[PDB]
RNA sequence: CGCGGGGGGAACCUGGGGAACUGAAACAUCUCAGUACCCAGAGGAGAGGAAAGAGAAAUCGACUCCCUGAGUAGCGGCGA
RNA sequence: CGAAGCUGUUGGGAAGCAGCGCCAGAGAGGGUGAAAGCCCCGUAGGCGAAAGGUGGGGGGAUAGGUGAGGGUACCCGAGUACCCCGUGGUUCGUGGAGCCAUGGGGGAAUCUGGGCGGACCACCGCCUAAGGCUAAGUACUCCGGGUGACCGAUAGCGCACCAGUACCGUGAGGGAAAGGUGAAAAGAACCCCGGGAGGGGAGUGAAAUAGAGCCUGAAACCGUGGGCUUACAAGCAGUCACGGCCCCGCAAGGGGUUGUGGCGUGCCUAUUGAAGCAUGAGCCGGCGACUCACGGUCGUGGGCGAGCUUAAGCCGUUGAG
RNA sequence: CAGGCGGUAGGGGAGCGUUCCCGAUGCCGAUGAAGGCCGACCCGCGAGGGCGGCUGGAGGUAAGGGAAGUGCGAAUGCCG
């Protein structure tokens, strides 16, 4: 196009607002009887209630508040087989992931549902589900080792 | 283009089938351009505001005026509210829509006849009049409004004042003076970028 | 200035990825009662039919 | 404000941009820019004494200061301020020119 | 006799002394704070710096400035 | 060094138009008697720095510094670490609380030695304090410079007119209003009223409703002169009905303003509750208060879409990326 | 054509003026812009906008969308 009334698309508005006047809703506010308002604002987020605000509960996670740090143990997690079920050439545990999807992993624990093309995937700890698809139906791997 | 070497070219590769979102292409176009002024705002108010003289006098009585903080709520220069502030909010985006973008308009503007040379000699490539050789002899004048981009330091210290066009040099993206325009030149389809 | 989440609630409470509001109610834990003889048991972990859903928001940081 | 003008008397000329005619400068200072070349029509109404040419008013004066001026040319166009590699008295010794030096 | 050095300089350095209000919708533990201020030597830098470290890895490799890590790990009428 | 024409005609005045000439790595701006590239200083560009001297890089570079393998075999930073209590800090309010300084006493060792992986014994791993130096990469700003979706001087820096001055204060210190003739003062000569003042013609003058508490100059306020109006009278006061009297419109009617009369409890707050002797409003001008940072949430035009986004930097950037 | 129609708070729809942006090496302007006194014509439902005379004496900004110290009777407010 140019510079002709370029009107972005359609909906645009800045919406604003504004001090007062003498027009309607306008150079009001809206309450009185509730007493809000502070030069120094209350917050405003849940600190009402003025009730233990249902606060009457009690601390059950005890995985945490100690002082160093937490529980320290390699990247634990899993996967899926209609996810990559695209092509292979190798699916080789950083092949997938270390380029393109999911994080680092000194753990990987196989999955999922499908149904796609099993090979020789390298695995860290597989799921059974995969076993009885690779037992005369594909190829697996071993895992870590250090 | 010329006719010296060559006589044949044009293409809409980028993506033809489409070339049809003029609602996303304005909106972000628009933002970014604005951004760069240098915003450098001032403020005035907050407690002290330059350590004031220490409020003044008592209350309930007074001079007729319950209110004594020389927080200075009514000096023309005390005590206002926080319009500006240095930071201008600065927003911005990537090459996503730097290219998209581009394509559409000169596609267009192709719609009505741009031009594209790539790489050509205007002359000594120095001298105003030395390319306006290049402007009769070319086939543009005074009225529909262009621009062009050529890397040489060459064509740097040559184009010096256009007046009717742009006259570039690296890679930067002046759509701006185009919209409101159409002419155009560029330096090898690697430059666009692939 | 940024907003931190209350690791308070977080200490305690969960979100089922959905947007709910569940954890082990009270009254259960070690059992105020002595005497023994029924009740002790009988109990688990609801929600909160109300405000909760706007509770979470203050813990979408952290999980 | 740079201070920074232009000649003297010598010659000098005044054009017609306001006035018209022509003549050697008379006294063109440097200050505030400004000067008075004899022509132009001035004069002050200032207090009737004895000490004054007697009457209260004056006479002479004319006023200006950025540009509106000219030099010597009788018949060929107009240029300026010549150079040199080796030439005249040691290497300098201008004063205005038609075509080479001095005329 | 020699140089110092007192003394001056707008922030910005370092250090040494170093509160309270306001929050917690009371208040004593926590808050603002090590902020404000006062003292001191200092240089355009200062100050800091070469490992009696980190931290789990058959590891990294002076100290400093930004980037994130995480507002997680945790401190805590673990309440604010 | 700096680039590159005028001329005519109306026009106070030409930077007004036109018919055409022009330089241009210099059409950033600032200005010259009315909205100029080519007209004074400049603006791309490059010459260049000193004698005075003076701040520093590359160059060179001097005193100051820089081999190794093996067997003998003693020596290396103390009231110090290490205990303890009283600990400050470290996120760490003792908590299972380790590591640095320790305030208080106790108090070793020297490489097959000595600190630590947050108590303590058993395997493992990095370091050698108790002497100290050490630039860069960093902070900050009066002031130099630029530029400022910086303001235009009741803003703003507190003040651009001589203010940190008038003034107040015991001190400490507290702290002010006040920009503007014109293009050029070119600033009133002369005569008449006359105390000097202040006036008037007249003059310089495009304009003295341009003249010195001088730009243009409104509002509260101030009447000379003008028109509509008033002494039989009950009034939040304006209204509307008709009608009347002086102004423009040939006309149809358009004004102004009241005559009688029907009509007439105002307002800004505050509140089961108001017209309101329950608040505040001397009156006009001007100044006056929910933005923003970053964060979070739910919507919206949207791009891409199992994919979808990059922080600070290195180069580039008049300017852009 | 049925419909709806006071409406403090309030929460929705639009628009209205008003200062800095680019369009401005664009265009009106001393055959007056800004300001202002007058209007009893033209449009807006209004917000406001125009247009014409006169005073007034150097700047202003299209359509357009881009920012927003703004939309000011007062607060024994502040100043003159």
């Amino acid at each position: 196009d140019l510079r002709p009334n370029p009107g972005a698309n359609k909906r645009r508005k800045r919406v604003g607002r504004g001090p007062g006047s003498g027009h309607g809703k306008t150079a009001t506010r809206g309450h009185k009887g509730q007493k809000s308002r502070s030069g120094g604002l209350k917050d405003p987020r849940r600190f009402e209630g003025g009730r233990s605000t249902t606060l009457m509960r009690l601390p059950k996670r005890g995985m945490q508040g100690q002082v160093p740090g937490e529980i320290k143990r390699p990247r634990y997690q899993g996967v899926n087989l209609k996810d990559l079920a695209r092509f292979e050439g190798e699916v080789t545990p950083e092949l997938l992931v270390r380029a393109g999807l999911l994080k680092k992993g000194y753990r990987l624990k196989i999955l999922g549902e499908g149904e796609a093309k099993p090979l020789k995937v390298v695995a860290h700890a597989f799921s059974k589900s995969a076993l009885e698809k690779l037992k005369a139906a594909g190829g697996e791997p071993v895992l870590l080792e250090a | 283009i010329p006719v010296l070497s060559p006589s044949g070219r044009r293409e809409l590769a980028a993506d033809l089938p489409a070339e049809i979102n003029p609602h996303l292409l304005w909106e972000v176009v628009r933002w970014q351009l604005a951004k760069r002024r240098r915003g450098t705002a001032s403020t005035k108010t907050r407690g002290e505001v330059a350590y004031s003289g220490r409020k003044i006098w008592p209350q309930k009585h007074t001079g007729r005026a319950r209110h004594g903080d020389i927080g200075a709520p009514i000096f023309v220069g005390g005590g206002v509210v926080f319009g500006p502030k240095p930071r201008d909010y600065s927003y911005t985006l990537p090459k996503k829509v730097r290219k998209k973008g581009l394509a559409m308009a000169v596609a267009d503007r192709a719609r009505e006849g741009k031009l594209l040379l790539v790489e050509a000699f205007a002359g000594v490539n120095g001298k105003t009049k030395e390319f306006l050789a290049w402007a009769k002899e070319a086939g543009l004048d005074g009225s529909e409004s262009v621009l062009l981009v050529t890397g040489n330091e060459l064509v740097r210290r040559a184009a010096r004042n256009l007046p009717w066009v742009v006259t570039l040099a690296p890679e930067g993206l002046n759509v701006y003076d185009i919209v409101r325009t159409e002419r155009l030149v560029m330096d090898l389809d690697a430059w666009e970028v692939f | 200035p940024k907003m931190k989440t209350h690791k308070g609630a977080k200490k305690r409470v969960k979100i089922t990825a959905s947007g709910k509001v569940v954890a082990m109610k009270t009254g259960k834990r070690h059992l105020n009662w002595q005497k023994s003889g029924k009740e002790i048991r009988q109990k688990g972990r609801k929600f909160v039919l109300a405000k909760p859903e706007a509770e979470r928001i203050k813990l979408l940081l952290p999980y | 404000m740079r201070v920074k003008m232009h000649v003297k008397k010598g010659d000098t000329v005044l054009v017609a941009s306001g006035k018209y005619k022509g003549r050697v400068g008379k006294v063109k200072e440097v200050l505030p820019k400004k000067y008075a070349v004899i022509v132009e029509g001035v004069n002050i109404v200032k207090k009737a004494v004895r000490v004054s040419p007697k009457y209260p008013q004056g006479g002479f004066i004319e006023k200006e200061a950025p540009l509106h001026a000219s030099k010597v040319r009788p018949i060929c166009p107009a240029c300026g301020k010549p150079t040199r590699v080796r030439k005249k008295f040691l290497e300098n010794g201008k004063k205005i020119r038609v075509c080479a030096k001095c005329g």
